[PDB]
DNA sequence: GTACTGTCCTCTGG
DNA sequence: AGGACAGCGTGTCAGCAATA
RNA sequence: UGCUGA
């Protein structure tokens, strides 16, 4: 028997850390999702997956569209692009911290994942 | 040299006294290979009737 | 307060190179990673610039701390230039087919430079510009070239602009990719160069990081990005579109970027505490540039030192290629998995934490049966219900109720676990002292306000979910019914069925919804009662199962009286009920003492629960328990009485009170049309809910009050006396084996007792197997005649107690549980076993067991079990029935693990396919699929009553129907004239026009002087320009001598008008209905106009009102926009499935059709019907025998070979025994030897010798003309009687038995056959309704070779499974229909019906872009998101390609909807909502 | 379906043994001896759960966030509490102090055994000897249940509707052996 | 030159009188045995699952 | 103008769950209610009332939409 | 497992 | 241009020990 | 990797 709320968020992608031991939780999987839009009961499937897994609410030099580029100042901390400098370009976007992952596992390999902010 | 065997794994298995049937049937199972579980053809689990007295018709796991 | 700013597209394209550069704190140069004690060495991997690994440190770059801090990058420097693993094989590419001289392609400037303006279109969408430039260039210096193209090229991109952004969509991203795949797979080839002849410096790469130039030097990253920089300087004006502005050097790596810390996590391995996998590839590149760092010094302080050089280049990219795929480089150790292994894979990255992420707020736990909660309800064992919360927002209307769980408490079950402070967060209220959690119980009112994190509330919204979910039903949403002191979660019995729950052991999980938003979708959409019937065929889903069906069986039989208190206390243990009077009904019997009649209690059940402001339903249909179930006696002949008039067979409910029928599976089940079903349509499906439980209830009070249902053992005995004709009959049966086999091996009708076991023995011990198989079936038929007879001779009539009275049957046969085949094998038979649809196998030595001798006629050593389940079976049964069992199970597992990749394939490929907001079936890019859902709309749930044959229960309920749904008010705000004229002039045209393929046309309508023309006025004249001489003169008629614009033949000869649901619109325009339903509607018009005349019960409906009644019907079954139909699609194609003679059958059929689209198929067949005249009846026979292949090996008896001079006699066969169905004759059959055998003869002869170290005269002599080994053969003047052939190689030849050579060739040499056809055949009847049909099926496929039987042969009708074949002779809108039928050919073999709309959707997106394409791998290239495509297969080959491509994506795919957290595009996200101001 | 005072009165009640192997050698590396069971005196955290050797006593009830264990590493001084965490309720029966093999050790090395009392609830799954398994959904009051006209009163629960489907036949014969063995004394084979 | 109806009891499904059946054990363990009909009149194939 | 005058599942779905979000983060209900706590349970009685001022904006499938009313469309 | 794509591989055509 | 061939592929669903 | 549950 398992009941999981909150608990081990892995490091590596934020998410549940599943098991019983500790808090685990249960994968949804990707057969799942395909059930839950059928319903045609989008919200569902965004409430679930992005507000009990990993949402996460990074910056994007909106003007060059890179996750990378923003940056904090050491300590007002007002984030500035590292490629470009400017520091009023920069803006939030929600995004998951496996989008994060992706984009820093694609740079390990000098691909660039350029991204359109609106 | 891998012993004229075919196998490098799970030649030994722990012996769990859940019961006495459960361990009285470790020393009588008969390993047709574990090579085996990883097949697409299923002919080495026919139950033929040249195994008549020699292996059990009904005592094989069900899955 | 959330960003609010989203994503419009995400586009893949490579880093520059000198960006990445200021996107870097540091580099990094420490090998050693981890500290003596474990923590970050300075100016290591894991560094403190790099951000924080852990929560226990700040990073130096921005001060701040794990979990706020988003990580940085660094970068290992290299000490010289590597080439970039994934664009290396292009670079190969664009370094083979190129002169290192010159600096130029080989490729001819032609295709340079149409391939360029090609791409210069493309790039905007224009997409016939594509084939218009190609035949520009074909019907055409390189000046000279490059100006007829360029002028098109760019007046093309010039009017043809503005369509940019409308060039990302398929068909436009399947052109692109062929051209440059042609490209790149045709000309880039070595070739000599154009400019110098001798160019050619053949690079030629080993195993990656090693590429060889020739004068055999070995290529160094820098003399090789010096010819890449000098050849984009000469081919830059091509490239830059064929991989775009690429910059050559990005083909090349001069330092290596090391990932944030964050994402690289040190765990442990075998003998080492912290380890990540990639920081230990990421070590050893850092290890090797400190030895090439060393080399390089020692030549400052200056073959084997520039040797050494050139092996630690070559191992600084073997390691650089590890880093990137691990599987890239084989020859290495130590070697933990690259990038590709972190991304692509089940395991991966996109099919787990991307598309299956973990859930927070979820229970799983088994699941126990309730049955005393609503069927839309689920207990929650108040262990999950004190941990689950819901975050509700507190206000001036909740407060109080929130005061009071804040006051409960963590622990007490109305409670909360904690309250979020406006713009603070997360005061706990978790202590148990009482006082604080009152202290913090004001201050609720004192911007957003605190939240309450309340429990679970007896009223909650929950998703409950099986894992095998292969279904839209296996997920619904229940009302959090909270149960004390248990860990189970219970659910309704009715709701077991969807999600094929079994009280056995079923763990199941439940979601919380946390939003408001999502809980109103939970209750609209995914409710449980929305979900009554299965989105596969629309069937319901839910109903009563097992003892509330043999419960039911047994109380509204005929004969069951109740007193007034069982009446009573059975009517209100149903209901329960908690609003309004129970309205009871009077005593059926009055007199002798009052008493009713059990139907009277499920009647007065029934007009309780219909709501009270609607009117009790009318109902006539069957029983499940068929009329003939009750004949105990045999039944005698009434002279005026038809039986089933009045029968227990026949359900008759008037006004809600039933009043004849037994109401069995039939209704309160999974069937259709039953009661329950016909309540969901009239009344809504909360009714029908309400209606189960109620049911449920009341039929367990019956059997737990009264009554009570048992299986003993004298159900299931065998009357004697019965018994003694099975023991005789299983007697007989002993003696069925010799004249079986025997009369199957076609031998001597008898005489023959051992010649019979020699000859099976040879059929056992052959290579073909089958003339085994024969024996196999024809033996497992002489066993089944003893059954029959055994079956019946005790099954119907041999029971010691009959139906109503036994409780196996009427358990089987009121559809509770089992089978009349599982009542039988447990009396009287166990049946023949069949292992692969063939008896059990036999040993090596011929015996089929120990105890059976060897080849043994009896049919008990072939598996045929006459012992039953009542009295056991011997042990060799017992043997072959575990064989069997055990078969099942191991099928079981394989047939699952090949059905979830079917579908997992399909649901990948149809997912984004919905109904938009004009009834046009689109894709994620706007591509039109269909332009009309089912081709008429009309989703499938909602017209299972627009059947005819259920008019009459819509006529009869249609006051109910009215009121309960269209009302009066929708009947007349309909305006039906645009519609209702055009079926008008539908209908005119078709009674003009009765034989609609007549060909209609304006002249041919003036071609009625054909007699005023044929009598005197053409008589003289020739063929003047080939048409003829009476044809010139109606041409003359015709042409000018005929009136200017009153010559309107045309009217006469116009198109029939186009579809009503094509012009007018389904949706907003009423009566415009298909043509198929309006046909329906006027015959049940004209059949019940003609009932109400006869009928004695007065109708208050006119034939136009029920017209109006099934028209709205109609318009409102109309599946809503935004319906995701393709997803419907393909779980109904799977689930089937997954769950569950010469043709191909199952999942092998499913994926040669869907997943591989093959020219290739196992079984391919034909079947053309055969004209039906006389002649063509005999010309048939001839026919038949005319394609059959003969080959010499099928025509011969033995050869005879003596050997350097070989001599070969064939001695053909007699013609008696062949020529009897090949139609061949002697001559033809010899002539083949002299000009095909005996030349094929020395060709393999040579085939071998290469690589080893009167008018007999005319014949003769022309045939050694040809050859010059053959000295001379024979004659045989008399029936082929001794025709050997000489042959003699004299020097020095490798003499072995060459018989082997001339029989190997004489077996694939065929006489003469049609290409592709192996074999016809005549299956003499294929229809019982003019059963005079004959059908020619064939085993090959040649659709040509058959138009030339068009007389003897209907070349229309002609039918085949290849559907490449049918796509190549008749076209692709041909194909589709050969698809739907080959798909619902094959799922009807199982009893399995999908709903054609489904086919129709799959078939039309396979067919889309004019070729049958496979719904796989492949089929993904030609899609417009580089996103999906990557979640599916290959997710590193199509990265690879997008990125290469500058792919751009636009978020409009469900996969890329989801992977950068959007609302998806479709069902509840399809519009905005637009507050007004 | 199990009768509740069938159940109540001892119907298949049971129990596990969860024998815990506690060799402290972990938690530390070849140091000093930061291993030997035991209290440094009046720890606030050790009351009286412990028994001054640092191990719960013989016959004592466990239940999450109690103290388990206490090392001292002996050359600071210093004591770790090491509190139960298994979220169900059991009783230690034995511990088991182990030496080195060659009578040498030094109290690092113990060997706990709780007991943890599993009754048949509500999900347990039960069988008989023909494969007809199932779990146990109701404890149906004793009251509540069909008497016999003998007096007597089922304790088992079984649907009739497992046999139609699976053919047990032997279940049916196995009742009525079992039935006559118990009336008349006897063991039927 | 010289030297598969089942034993057929009786459901209808598109007309009547009497079908025959194949019984093959297409299950696991647990569960119970399906069973295949076929047709006289006509050969419609059922596979029910018990 | 020219889509169904209707209001698909879909949307009545949505539309409830944001009348209910809004409800819930203490947005005037002009509804009356009579002692529910339930959010969703007042949203329905607003849509039954005709009294939601949300503008669905359905989208053709190129882009261009159409602004329709929650009170002027057909809820069944 | 089999069947697909792919991959050239280089053999007769201007 | 007839091939020969080397080359990728997937594979329902959750637990425990234990150990790299 | 050996087990086990649907
Ligand atoms: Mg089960
Ligand atoms: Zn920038």
């Amino acid at each position: 028997f398992q009941v999981r709320t909150t608990g081990a968020r892995d490091r590596v992608t934020n998410q549940p850390i599943g098991g019983r031991n500790v808090q685990g939780g249960i994968r949804f999987g990707e057969m799942e999702r395909d059930a839950l839009l059928a319903h045609g009961t989008s919200f569902l499937l965004h409430d679930r997956l992005f507000n009990c897994s990993d949402r996460s609410v990074a910056h994007v030099c909106v003007k060059c569209g890179s996750l990378l580029s923003p940056l904090l100042e050491k300590p007002n901390r007002k984030y500035n692009c590292t490629l470009c400098s400017r520091s009023d370009t920069i803006d939030t976007v929600s995004v998951p911290y496996v989008f994060r992952y992706f984009v820093a596992e694609l740079a390990a390999m000098n691909i660039k994942v350029k991204l359109d902010v609106v | 040299t891998g012993l004229g065997l075919l196998q490098d794994s799970g030649l030994c298995v722990v012996a769990d006294k859940l019961n006495f049937i459960r361990y009285l049937s470790h020393f009588r199972c008969v390993h047709r290979g574990a090579d085996f579980a990883k097949m697409r053809t299923t002919t080495v689990r026919r139950l033929l009737p040249e195994s008549w007295g020699f292996l059990c018709p009904v005592h094989t796991p069900d899955g | 307060n959330m960003p609010w700013r989203r994503l419009q597209g995400i586009s893949f394209g490579m880093y520059s190179a000198e960006e990445l550069k200021k996107l870097s704190v540091k580099s990094i140069t420490n090998p050693r990673y981890l500290d003596s004690l474990g923590n970050p060495s300075a100016n290591g991997l894991y560094d403190l610039a790099l951000g924080p690994a852990d929560s226990k440190e700040v990073c130096s770059t921005c001060v701040q701390d794990f979990s706020n801090c988003s990580g940085h990058l660094g970068h290992i420097e290299l000490p010289l230039t590597v080439y970039n693993p994934l664009l290396f094989d292009k670079l190969y590419l664009l370094l083979r087919g190129s002169c290192l001289n010159c600096h130029m392609l080989t490729c001819p400037r032609a295709v340079i430079h149409l391939l360029l303006c090609q791409l210069r279109v493309l790039e905007v969408g224009a997409l016939q510009a594509v084939y218009e430039l190609e035949r520009i260039l074909n019907r055409f210096s390189a000046s000279e070239i490059r100006e007829e193209l360029e002028q098109y090229t760019t007046e093309i991109v010039q009017n043809n602009l503005l369509g940019s952004q409308g060039a990302h969509v398929k068909n436009v991203c399947e052109s692109k990719s062929k051209l440059i795949a042609l490209f790149w797979k045709a000309h880039m080839n070595a070739k000599r160069c154009p400019h110098c002849k001798t160019g050619r410096s053949v690079v030629r790469k080993e195993h990656n990081s090693k590429l060889t130039i020739t004068f055999r030097g070995y290529l160094t990253p820098t003399s090789a990005r010096e010819h890449l920089s000098a050849l984009w300087k000469n081919e830059g004006f091509f490239l830059n579109y064929l991989f775009s502005r690429f910059n050559p050097s990005v083909f090349f790596l001069d330092f290596l970027v090391v990932p944030p810390s964050r994402y690289r996590p040190v765990s442990r391995l075998g003998d080492q505490m912290f380890t990540n996998g990639q920081t230990v590839n990421l070590q050893a590149v850092m290890k090797d540039v400190v030895l090439i760092r060393k080399l390089l010094a020692l030549m400052a302080q200056e073959q084997s030192l520039i040797d050494k050089l050139y092996n630690i280049w070559i191992r600084l990219q073997s390691h650089v290629n590890i880093v990137f795929d691990s599987e890239m480089d084989k020859l290495m150790m130590d070697k933990y998995p690259g990038i590709r292994q972190i991304l692509e894979k089940k395991e991966g990255l996109f099919r787990k934490h991307m598309m299956g992420k973990r859930v927070d707020y979820a229970a799983r736990s088994v699941i126990c049966p309730d049955m005393y909660i609503n069927t839309n309800e689920i207990g929650i064992p108040m262990v999950f219900a004190t941990k689950l919360t819901y975050p509700q927002p507190v206000t001036p209307w909740n407060v109080q109720e929130l005061r009071q769980a804040v006051i409960n408490g963590p622990n007490v079950h109305p409670g909360a676990s904690m309250v979020i402070n406006e713009d603070g967060s997360r005061t706990a209220l978790s202590a148990v002292d009482m006082t604080q959690r009152e202290a913090v119980a004001k201050q609720l009112l004192t911007q957003g306000t605190k939240i309450v994190c309340r429990h679970v509330k007896n009223g909650d919204i929950l998703l409950l979910n099986r894992q095998p979910t292969l279904h839209r039903p296996s997920i619904q949403a229940h009302r959090a019914r909270i149960l004390p002191e248990e860990k189970v979660l219970r659910l309704h019995y009715a709701n077991c069925k969807a999600y094929n729950a079994d009280f056995d052991g079923d763990e199941m999980n439940a979601h919380f919804p946390q939003s408001e938003l999502g809980r109103a979708e939970a209750y609209v959409l995914a409710c449980t009662d929305q979900q009554y019937l299965v989105p596969k065929d629309g069937q319901p889903l839910a109903g009563l199962i097992q003892d509330h069906m043999v419960s039911g069986a047994s109380m509204t039989t005929r004969g069951c009286f109740f007193t007034r208190e069982h009446y009573m206390e059975l009517v209100y243990r149903g209901l329960t009920d908690k609003v309004g009077r129970v309205k009871l009904l009077s005593p059926s019997i009055l007199k002798p003492f009052p008493l009713w009649t059990g139907k009277q209690v499920v009647s007065t059940l029934l007009i309780n629960i219909i709501p009270e402001d609607h009117i009790p339903l009318n109902l006539s249909g069957k029983a499940k328990i068929t009329g003939k179930a009750w004949v105990k006696e045999t039944p005698r002949s009434v002279p005026g009485f038809n039986p089933d008039s009045m029968c227990e067979s026949q359900v008759i409910i008037r006004e809600g009170e039933l009043l004849c029928g037994v109401l069995d599976k039939a209704h309160y089940g999974s069937s259709a049309y039953g009661l329950v079903h016909c309540c969901y349509e009239i009344y809504g499906g909360e009714t029908s809910g309400k209606v189960l439980t109620c049911l449920a209830r009341l039929f367990t009070a019956y059997l737990q009050l009264y009554r009570g249902f048992t299986l003993g053992v004298e159900d299931i005995l065998v009357k004697p006396k019965a018994d003694v004709k099975r023991q005789r009959i299983i007697e007989e049966s002993t003696h069925c084996g010799p004249q079986a086999v025997r009369a199957a091996l076609n031998l001597p009708e008898a005489a023959s007792y051992d010649e019979v076991r020699g000859k099976w023995q040879d059929a056992h011990l052959g290579k073909d197997q089958r003339d085994f198989n024969m024996i196999d079936l024809k033996f497992k038929e002489e066993v089944n005649h003893y059954s029959n007879e055994i079956n019946k001779a005790c099954m119907p009539f041999g029971l010691h107690r009959q139906f109503p009275e036994n409780s196996l049957q009427m358990m089987v046969q009121s559809g509770a549980k089992g089978s009349t085949v599982n009542t039988m094998q447990i009396s009287c038979l166990l049946g023949q076993i069949e292992l692969e649809g063939r008896r059990p196998p036999l040993m090596a030595s011929g015996k089929s067991l120990p105890c059976f001798e060897p080849y043994e006629f009896t049919p008990r050593a072939g598996g045929f079990v006459t012992g039953r389940f009542l009295t056991g079976i011997k042990p060799p049964e017992f043997f072959f029935h575990c064989m069997a069992g055990r078969e099942g199970l191991v099928d079981t597992a394989v047939k699952t693990s090949r059905s979830g990749y079917l579908q997992r394939c399909i649901i990948k490929h149809l997912e984004g396919l919905v109904v938009q907001y004009d009834l046009t079936v689109r894709d994620s890019d706007g591509s039109v699929v269909q332009f009309l859902y089912g081709e008429d709309g009309l989703d499938i749930p909602k017209t299972q009553f627009l059947q005819p044959k259920q008019f009459p229960f819509l006529a009869s309920n249609y006051e109910v129907i009215m009121k309960s749904q269209h009302l009066h008010e929708v009947l007349s705000r309909a305006d039906p004239k645009k519609a209702l004229h055009h079926f008008r002039a539908i209908k005119k045209w078709q009674s003009k026009h009765p034989n609609t393929l007549l060909r209609r046309g304006a002249f041919l309508s003036y071609s009625q002087k054909i007699q005023e023309a044929v009598k005197a006025l053409k008589l003289e004249s020739e063929n003047r320009n080939g048409r003829s001489p009476g044809t010139q003169e109606m041409l003359r008629m015709w042409y000018e001598l005929d009136e200017e614009s009153r010559r309107k033949y045309q009217k006469k000869a116009a198109a029939c008008p186009d579809p009503s649901l094509s012009v007018w619109r389904p949706d907003i325009y009423f009566a415009s209905v298909s043509e198929t339903f309006e046909t329906k509607v006027d015959d049940y018009s004209q059949e019940w106009a003609a009932q109400t005349e006869k009928s004695y019960e007065k109708s208050e409906l006119s034939l136009d009102r029920l017209r109006t009644l099934l028209q709205l019907k109609w318009q409102r079954s109309l599946c809503e926009p935004g319906e995701a139909v393709g997803l419907l699609a393909a779980q109904s194609i799977g689930e089937p499935s997954t769950q569950m003679m010469n043709v191909t059958l199952g999942i092998p059929r499913l994926r040669e059709i869907l997943m591989v689209a093959s020219a290739n198929i196992k079984t391919p067949m034909m079947s053309v019907p055969v004209l039906n005249t006389k002649k063509a009846l005999k010309r048939v026979k001839s026919l038949k025998k005319q394609l059959t292949r003969v080959c010499l090996g099928e025509v011969l008896q033995k050869i005879d070979v003596q050997e350097q001079v070989y001599q070969l006699r064939f001695q053909f066969l007699p013609h008696a025994y062949y020529q009897q169905e090949k139609c061949l004759r002697p001559e033809d059959i010899l002539r083949f030897m002299e000009t095909r055998f005996f030349k094929l003869l020395m060709e393999s002869i040579k085939k071998k010798n290469n690589k080893a170290s009167e008018a007999m005269e005319r014949r003769v002599q022309a045939v050694r003309e040809i050859h010059p080994f053959i000295d001379d053969y024979q004659y045989d003047t008399e029936e082929s009687l001794w025709c050997q052939v000489t042959v003699k190689l004299p020097l020095m030849k490798i003499n072995f038995d060459m018989s082997s050579l001339v029989v190997s060739l004489a077996h694939g040499a065929v006489i003469y056959a049609t290409k592709g056809i192996t074999r016809c055949l005549l299956n003499e009847t294929t229809n019982n309704k003019n059963e005079k049909e004959l059908v020619l099926n064939t085993e090959g496929i040649n659709l040509p070779e058959l138009f030339k039987y068009a007389e003897v042969l209907d070349l229309r009708r002609l039918y085949s499974n290849d559907i490449h074949a049918i796509a190549n002779t008749y076209g692709i809108e041909a194909a589709l229909r050969v698809i739907e039928k080959e798909i619902k050919d094959v799922f009807a073999v199982y009893g399995i019906a999908v709903d054609p709309r489904h086919l129709s959707l799959v078939a039309d997106y396979m067919c889309f872009e004019g070729v049958y394409k496979p719904l796989n791998r492949f089929g993904i290239r030609s899609n417009s998101s580089p996103l999906q495509q990557m979640t599916f297969e290959t997710s590193f080959q199509f990265l690879k390609q997008a990125t290469m491509l500058g792919s751009h994506d636009e978020l409009r795919s469900p996969s890329a909807c989801l992977v950068v957290g959007k609302v998806v595009r479709g069902g509840t996200g399809l519009f905005e909502l637009k507050q007004p101001l | 379906i199990v009768n509740k005072a069938s159940w109540e009165r001892g119907f298949a009640h049971g129990s596990v043994y969860k024998s815990e192997f506690i060799d402290l050698s972990e938690k530390i590396k070849q140091g000093d001896s930061s291993l030997v069971f035991g209290i440094k005196p009046g720890d606030p955290r050790v009351l009286q759960k412990l028994d001054d050797d640092g191990l719960p006593f013989i016959g004592a009830k466990l239940q999450y966030g109690d103290p388990y264990y206490s090392y001292l590493n002996l050359n600071t001084g210093e004591s770790f509490v090491m509190y139960y965490k298994s979220k169900e309720n059991c009783v230690v029966d034995n511990i088991k102090v182990c030496s080195n093999d060659t009578g040498s050790g030094k109290f690092k090395c113990v060997c706990i055994t709780m007991r943890v009392p599993r009754n048949p609830t509500i999900g347990d799954k039960f069988a008989s000897r023909h494969g007809q398994k199932g779990i146990l959904s109701r404890l149906w009051p004793a009251e509540d249940m069909p008497f016999t006209e003998s007096g007597m009163v089922p304790d088992i629960l079984f649907n009739p509707h497992g046999f139609p489907s699976r053919m047990t036949i032997g279940m049916l014969i196995e009742s009525m052996a079992g039935k006559s063995a118990a009336l008349h004394g006897l063991c039927h084979d | 030159l010289g030297t598969g109806p089942v034993v057929d009891r009786r459901c209808p499904r598109c007309g009547h009188e009497g079908m025959a059946y194949h019984t093959r054990q297409m299950r696991s363990a647990d569960e119970g045995q399906t069973v295949f009909y076929t047709c006289t009149n006509c050969k419609f194939q059922e596979k029910e699952d018990s | 103008r020219i889509t169904t005058p209707y209001m698909t599942k879909y949307e009545r779905a949505r539309v409830l769950g944001t009348r209910a979000l809004q409800i819930a983060m203490c947005a005037p209900v002009m509804v009356e209610l009579e002692g529910e706590t339930d959010p969703l349970l007042i949203a329905m009685k607003e849509l039954k009332a005709r009294k939601i001022p949300i503008i669905i904006r359905r989208y053709l499938p190129d882009g261009s939409y159409e602004d329709w009313g929650v009170d002027e469309l057909i809820i069944t």
